[PDB]
């Protein structure tokens, strides 16, 4: 329900469920099979300790293998949210226009893709610039809590402190951020936290249908018809209120050891998951991400003519009597190769883009501009 | 002329071109996440034991039906990214050929064709090294050994020298005129007409048309070499930096919604491969997620450079000691993400 | 017997369909369609009847196609080799001398087959028998590519096979295998596969040995209780994948052939037989065989033949690559892991 | 049921309307190539766009050119959640009997191998199209060898007119023709290739001899109405005896030990009889109805036995 | 072909003793070596002008 | 799975002997089916064909091996369907060539030599099981040998297979039994020549096509080419419409003559040679 | 060591190349240090 | 190889021909196995480049 | 059972006294910080590894 103002002068949601499955391989050996199943068996210690052997060989892999949907959900929700996730540098700019605007003329489209562009090449790798600063990172951490507007759901329970006070969200992090972070910037204000147990069930109201059997036509027998479905619909609410029955009675809170950090207004888990999950594992952190960027470098260019002077007269003099090889027009580079290299790059690199014969590959143009008729110019010069 | 220039080039003249080089880059970084009290629902289904037969033995194989569903409305979770480790690629030089591919009408004289192709593709490190597979991809030559990490490959937008280079001080779009959904406006032949209509102006430098007049023009000496219409690269594995800049079909099918546009590039699809030995246009197999803030906004980043080793050295000074242009050289300095990084 | 991990040790014993499947039909009702509307022995062998009871109280578990045949051991050596190589059975040689007198093109020696052939039956003495494959390598390891391990599986058969002058065996049987192609009779129209080994009985002169035909390989009871196990083992000159060679790196079941390779020349014949793992169909495979081997296609009719050999049923096939022991001489081996034996026909040259 | 069937078992994805999901349930008993024998594939792997190259969608010629170079397979049950297809290479059923269905225009018969066409024929090329996904799923036309054999002789013979009607077929006394299709030269590259090879390998020295027989068979035609019948109306060979007078040499080289015909004889089959399996795909799949009938309509399934 | 400072590694014509006439073999070759007598002899690649 | 062929009344004695001496004997039948009858079997089902309307009969009818042997009907099970259910099915040599171990056997109609029922008035003749390495080898001496009467060779007539001598002469009934065989390998071959040098010179299309072309032909084809065209010759010729014409002719007696194995023989704890008229474990299954 | 553990938690030929680029710099720069940072605390400390 | 770049420094192979390559001028003097200095005692640094 | 008490582990601890040593608490945990070439090393003319 959207909020509406009065102003003077002259609604559902629905969303798809993503559907996944996780897998698992739990093998055996035959080796294995003839003790299980109780072949290969004798009344020797030797047989029997050799099932032993072979019986704990399953209870090894089975809980190593449930063990891994644990870790499941735990890896989806990371790959999950990093896709619900627009990048910070991306929303401010938004969060202002939405909150403010929210407006549809072009030139509010327009001034976005400025301050997107400009907002993302500053604030992008914060840290890693001006991570020598303070009051700058803790006005940072700020930007995070509350870029997000809450959600709609309202849990059963919530995740609360040792005194009770409920917990807002979840930072997740590498571990080498959260031991800068709680040095200098933080303080974990509690220890110890209280999270619920159970998870939920559904209560269920279907389509109810039936098909049954029927020996003689009657009414009595058609009349089972029309009973046999109370007696279906009679059964959902038994179904239903057992669950609810049986939601007040598990138990429900725990004691677990968790990060709780205040940040501004409000407490948040702090948490790296890198060792409890990703440890020892074959599988990356998923937080650990990727970027793509495209640089731009001219070659041969010129200088207008403004722009052709010199700082100073005697400023970069060649050994007296020797030409200039500043001032004639360059046909090179330099820059910095990744490990602080001078790199160079000159014309000469260019033959494999260029010596080519597709060069002359015109004829793609001269049908293609020739689709529109074209009029007849003064031919003075394009004529033999 | 094809011929003529493999002279003019190698021996020293400089020609009336110049071109502006492009490559990519790939950084991995280290994010952070942030969420709700719900900011997501989590539906997880019942086991199933499927039971297969090998000569190994047995296997179990279980499964776990689950879904998702994102129940906030607006923005409920936010990523960010704090640094940067080790650059992926080297930045390199490592110049394009299109040997690699195949699918260009060579030009008349055998003799002349095969003069040329065997003065480019030897001694190449990238040009193939057995003769193209009548079917399938030539195969870049193995490398006894790699260190830096894998190498870009440049490409050369040949342009005409005249194109002031203060176009190039901030960060811009290779083929000299704007594209993109993004920019459009709301008709059936805006991000069309972007693009290809040079009766308008380009809406990144309104007072002018192109700063291209060969690379931006449909039907031009640039869209022929990069196009996914032309498919005159299609041939060779090598990634082509520029491809998603030329490429008119792509463009026009993205969605305009900016409420959308920026998740998605915070998941975007890697159009190339680290785990390859140079850079391949990625296996359809393997996926990998990278943020592209060029997906969104059709530009690239300028980066240090220059055209003497001396007017360079003032660079690394900082900023406002870089002596920008001397006679005819001159110096450009990046405006980036990487900008302060010190990286 | 009983455990609790039951919903995988009941799935092990062969399951609740097969209960439910019967209790519709069996378990419920009348309906089917009814009216409308003496110390230490005894009981040790009292419990072994009890124990052929618990063999009759009750009997996945694959099928196989087991074959046994009387061989002699002058070319092969069921002892020598342990248990999981490649066989080979042979025509009968009897036939040898008058198809060379046909097949052989004109001009070229015909009488050299069974002169050659001669000469082994006087070699090996000092009777359709069976060729072991690891035999079979040192005898065309005089045209390969890795020679070294050529020489380690020359290394061991001169030492560990039955006989007097193995390598007199070898440089014979090498001999013939240059008269097959030189009278044109080449060595898949001879060479018929046999299964792989899982046991054989020694006797003087001629061994029993025992191989599947047809099936499986690691679920056969080899006769010893501890290990009824025995993996497949090829030598490291042999194995040629087409994963790698040709970049197909996907997952996906793997089938095995066995290939030779022809070069005919005038008197400087080779031959090299491979095992090629492939993710291909064996219809596409002779265009694989085009772009690899046209070295002896020049110097030659077709140059390759080649038939099935066995499928890995795996989704992403495991191989080793490892150093085993033949007595005392390490040989680098690779051995294959999973593989269902089904055999197939030879591919034509003329 | 590793060896007996072989599950391999394509996902369907989680987004496909209603009508484009309830369009797969008429995809009973078709035919998909698979690349690999993984026991887990996408409905991608399996559509054209598996099939395309780089920028090139080859025509219906060269369609052939990688299905051999694949594993067909036939849906054995549309699920909502997967479609499932047996391998034709590896094991059929728990029986080993699947069933097809007639995409031709042609009827079957019993014990008639049966040989899988690309879509070639006139108002035949039904591609069933995932609006929601974007992907065509080229089904190919099961038909009986003497079609599958001329089919595949009138596209190889149209490439060849290309390099310097023909689309008409009949059968049964059915007229049908198939589509008349401009045809990519790099594909009739490696089908030229493959005649030569195998017609240059197919002609030995005895070969001679049969050639001198040829006014025999002129002189045998004006009085048997079979081999009057045999040659044809426009056959070469009643061309070529009227311009050609053939001979054999005297003697042969070692021509004692050596037997002429008989060596003529294995190199035709290995070389001439086998061109056909070189030019299609090899028939692994005849029709053996247990108790229907002796002919098989169009649209209708059919069960399906082994063929070696 | 460069693998020294003072000598010259080129392709000659074996087997040939010199001066051997006006028109040398088509015998194979072997690298041969001289002696680069003075700086100038280095190549103008390695001592720029 | 295993069918049944009921034998209709009126047998004397040795009728029914007869049935009971071919156990292991193999039966083609026109389709997998409970009920059957012995007509169905007999050579009067065929109708008498030649060596060629033989093999096209025996590719569309189904074999099967007959079993136990019932004195009301005959019980045989298919090839293709119940010998993949059950484990192993014996099967008797009629051949006079020794089977392996391991080979894989088709079958010839009986054109060398057949028991005839007098009481139910009709003849049973019987396929051969011999192995298909000798199958593809005596199909190939008879059609040589129908090609020298319509103008031999000492040799050709005599067979080798596992130290066992045959006889292919042991006549001229035989070589009118298999004369339309040689009118269609003779006009396949003289069609199938021309065709290959009626088109390298009038085409020879160039690059590297005729280039690999020519390098096959150095002195191999075009100097078979010049050899045959020295007793040959060089309007329209319709030159492109034969090639579709010899493809459906010559690709159709390949199907012919290829003579596939059913029957893959792997004994155990037997001979590995199974001599004449003796039963082999025959299994098609893996 | 820094440098390593932080490859052993992801193999390709690549990832093998940027150690050594990481191992060298991180040589040439922390071999020795109480020398450099003595002077600073919080780098020492850390 | 000098058929090869330089893992180091890719776009050339080398950055002297007078040492990198197999009996270049420096391989002869400082190679271990041509053992030439291999009599003083005196410490070569270069030995195990 | 899979995990047990650890053979390992069911000794009773030992006899601990009173010992003059650093403890430097760096980060989370404690360690002796310990410098060794008074206690050993010294008037003995073995090197200080």
């Amino acid at each position: 329900h959207q909020p509406l103002i009065a102003r003077d002068g002259p609604n559902y949601m629905t969303k798809v469920i993503d559907r996944r499955a996780l897998n698992a391989a739990f093998s055996l050996a035959t080796e294995a099979i003839a003790l299980l199943t109780g072949e290969a068996l004798d009344g020797t210690g030797i047989s029997l300790h050799r099932q032993l052997r072979a019986i704990q060989q399953l209870a090894r892999n089975v809980q190593a293998v449930l063990g891994a949907f644990e870790r499941g959900t735990a890896d989806q929700m990371l790959h999950v949210l990093l896709e619900k996730a627009p990048p910070l540098a991306l929303l401010l700019p938004m969060q202002r226009y939405l909150d403010n605007g929210r407006l549809a003329t072009r030139v509010a489209r327009a001034t976005l893709v400025a301050e997107l562009k400009r907002s993302f090449c500053d604030t992008s790798f914060f840290l890693g610039k001006a991570g020598h600063r303070r009051e700058a990172i803790e006005a940072w951490l700020v930007d995070l809590t509350t870029a997000t507007q809450p959600s709609v759901a309202v849990p059963r329970l919530t995740h609360a402190d040792t005194r009770g006070r409920p917990v807002d969200g979840v930072l997740v992090t590498t571990a080498a951020i959260k031991q800068r972070l709680l040095q200098s910037f933080l303080k974990v204000e509690d220890t110890e936290a209280d999270v619920p147990v159970t998870y939920g069930e559904m209560v269920l109201n279907g389509a109810n249908l039936v098909t049954a059997l029927v020996m003689g036509k009657a009414v009595r027998s058609l009349d089972d018809v029309g009973r046999h479905l109370l007696e279906m619909q009679e059964e959902q609410l038994e179904a239903n209120r057992e669950t609810l029955d049986e939601l007040e009675s598990a138990p429900q809170t725990t004691r677990v050891r968790a990060d709780l950090v205040a940040i501004g207004d409000r407490l948040v888990f702090l948490e790296a998951l890198e060792k409890r999950i990703y440890a020892a594992t074959n599988v990356p952190y998923p937080l650990v991400g990727a970027m793509d960027l495209t640089f731009v470098l001219p070659l041969g260019l010129f200088n207008p003519a403004m722009e052709r002077f010199a700082a100073h007269a005697g400023d970069l003099v060649p050994a007296p009597g020797h030409p200039e090889p500043r001032a004639f027009p360059p046909r090179q580079l330099f820059f910095w190769g990744k490990d602080h290299q001078v790199l160079r790059l000159s014309m000469e690199n260019a033959v494999g883009t260029v010596c080519h014969p597709s060069l002359m590959n015109i004829d793609a143009a001269v049908g293609g501009v020739n689709h529109d008729p074209v009029e007849a110019a003064n031919p003075y010069g394009a004529y033999v | 002329s094809p011929v003529a220039l493999y002279h003019q080039l190698k021996t020293g003249l400089h020609p009336g071109f110049g071109f502006t080089v492009v490559r990519q880059d790939r950084f991995v970084t280290e994010n952070v996440l942030f969420s709700e009290r719900a900011s997501e629902a989590y539906f997880l289904g019942q086991l199933q034991v499927a039971r297969h037969e090998t000569g190994g033995g047995v296997n179990f194989t279980l499964t776990q039906p689950r879904g998702n569903v994102d129940l906030g409305v607006g923005y409920t979770a936010v990523a960010a990214t704090a640094t940067v480790r080790n650059p992926v690629t080297d930045m390199g030089n490592l110049p394009q050929n299109f040997y690699l591919g195949r699918g260009a009408p060579p030009l008349l004289d055998n003799a002349a064709a095969v003069y040329l192709r065997n003065a480019v593709v030897a001694g190449n490190r990238l040009g193939p090294a057995q003769p193209l597979p009548v079917f399938g991809c030539a195969q870049v030559p193995r490398r006894a050994g790699m260190d830096h990490g894998q190498d870009a490959v440049c490409e050369f937008i040949a342009t005409p020298v005249a194109t002031d280079i203060n176009y190039f001080r901030r960060p811009c779009n290779p083929r000299g005129r704007a594209a993109g959904g993004v920019y459009a406006g709301d008709k059936e032949g805006d991000v069309i007409a972007l693009m290809y209509d040079h009766g308008q102006s380009d809406p990144a430098r309104p007072f002018a048309a192109t700063a291209n007049p060969w690379a931006s023009q449909r039907f031009s000496y640039g869209d022929l070499l990069y196009n996914g219409a032309y498919h005159l690269n299609g041939a060779s594995p090598v990634l082509s930096p520029c491809f998603k800049f030329f490429t008119a079909a792509d463009i026009t099918a993205k969605h305009r919604c900016l409420e959308r546009l920026i998740v998605e590039t915070g998941s975007a699809v890697s159009t190339a491969t680290a785990a390859s030995d140079v850079q391949f246009k990625r296996p359809p197999g393997c996926r990998e997620l990278v943020e592209d803030p060029c997906g969104l906004f059709q530009e690239a980043y300028p980066i240090t450079c220059a055209s003497d080793p001396a007017l360079l050295r003032s660079a690394r000074d900082g900023e406002a000691h870089a002596r920008e242009t001397h006679f005819t050289q001159y110096l450009i300095y990046d405006a980036s993400p990487l900008k302060g990084l010190s990286l | 017997t009983k455990p609790l991990p039951t919903a995988p040790m009941a799935w092990a014993e062969s399951s609740p369909r097969e209960l439910a499947g019967h209790a519709p039909l069996r378990r419920v009702l009348r309906p089917p369609i009814a009216r409308r509307d003496t110390r230490a022995t005894r009981d040790d062998t009292e419990q072994a009847v009890d124990k052929i009871l618990r063999g009759a109280r009750r009997a996945g578990a694959p099928r196989y196609h087991l074959t046994r045949q009387v061989t002699l051991t002058d070319l092969c050596q069921p002892n020598a080799e342990r248990a999981g190589a490649l066989l080979l059975a042979l025509r009968h040689p009897t036939d040898l001398p008058h198809l060379a007198r046909h097949r052989a093109p004109p001009g070229r020696q015909t009488e050299r087959l069974a002169e050659a052939w001669g000469q082994l039956l006087e070699a090996s003495a000092l009777r359709a028998g069976l060729v072991s494959f690891n035999f079979l390598v040192a005898a065309c390891a005089a045209a390969y590519d890795a020679r070294d391990a050529a020489e380690a599986v020359r290394a061991h058969i001169t030492t560990n096979y039955g006989g007097t002058r193995a390598g007199a065996r070898l440089d014979r049987f090498s001999e013939c295998l240059r008269a097959m192609v030189h009278t044109h009779v080449f060595p898949h129209e001879v060479m018929r596969f046999f299964g792989g080994l899982v046991s054989w009985v020694t006797q003087d002169e001629l061994a029993s040995v025992t191989a599947v035909c047809s099936g499986p390989q690691e679920a056969t009871h080899t006769g010893h209780p501890g290990r009824p196990r025995s993996a497949v083992t090829i030598p490291a000159c042999a194995f040629v994948d087409l994963d790698a060679e040709l970049c197909l790196g996907g997952p996906g079941a793997a089938f095995l052939y066995l290939v030779f390779t022809y070069r005919q020349c005038r008197d400087q014949e080779l031959c090299c037989v491979y095992v090629v793992k492939s993710q291909l169909p064996p219809r596409g495979l002779e265009a694989a065989l085009e772009r690899l081997f046209g070295r002896l296609r020049i110097t030659n009719c077709t140059y390759a033949a080649f038939a099935e050999l066995g499928v890995m049923p795996d989704d992403s096939p495991r191989c080793l690559h490892r150093t085993e022991r033949f007595g005392a001489v390490g040989v680098p081996v690779v051995i294959l892991e999973g593989v269902v034996w089904r055999p197939g026909g030879w591919r034509a040259c003329a | 049921m590793i060896t007996d069937c072989f599950e391999a078992d394509i996902a369907i994805p989680s987004g496909i309307s209603r009508p484009d999901a309830a369009a797969l349930q008429r995809c009973e008993g078709r035919v998909v190539f698979l690349p690999t024998i993984r026991r887990q594939l996408a409905l991608a792997d399996v559509a054209h766009e598996s099939f395309v190259s780089g920028g090139v969608s080859p025509d219906t010629l060269g369609l052939l050119l990688a299905y051999r170079r694949r594993f067909p397979a036939v849906i054995t049950r549309v699920l909502p959640t997967r479609i499932v297809a047996c391998p034709v290479d590896l094991g059929l059923t728990h029986a080993g009997t699947v069933n097809l269905r007639n995409t031709s225009p042609v009827d079957l018969c019993n014990g008639d191998p049966v040989s899988l066409v690309p879509p070639v024929f006139e108002g035949q090329a039904t591609d069933v199209r995932l609006e929601s996904l974007d992907l065509t799923l080229r089904f190919p036309v099961p038909l009986p060898t003497p079609l599958a054999r001329e089919i595949v002789a009138r596209l190889v013979a149209r490439g060849i007119r290309d390099l310097n009607d023909l689309n008409v077929l009949y059968y049964n006394g059915a007229r049908l023709s198939l589509v008349a299709d401009v045809q990519q030269l790099a594909s009739v590259n490696t089908e030229l290739r493959s005649l030569v090879l195998n017609m240059v390998y197919s002609i030995t020295e005895g070969t001679t001899l049969i050639l001198t027989l040829i006014p025999r068979l002129l002189a045998l035609s004006a009085q048997d109405g079979y081999v009057n019948a045999l040659l044809q109306m426009q056959s070469v060979t009643r061309e070529a005896a009227q311009l050609i007078h053939p001979e054999a040499p005297m003697l042969m080289q070692d021509g004692e030990r050596r037997l002429p015909l008989y060596e003529a004889l294995v190199a035709w089959l290995a070389h001439a009889g086998q061109l056909g399996d070189i030019l299609a795909l090899a028939p692994a799949v005849r029709v053996c109805t247990f108790d229907g009938a002796a002919v098989v309509q169009s649209g209708d399934m059919a069960p399906v036995i082994r063929y070696p | 072909l460069e693998l020294h400072p003072a000598f010259d590694f080129f392709a000659g014509v074996a087997d040939v003793e010199l001066p051997g006439g006006e028109v040398p073999p088509a015998g194979p070759g072997a690298i041969q070596a001289t002696w680069r007598v003075v700086n100038g002899n280095l190549p103008l690649a390695l001592c720029p002008v």
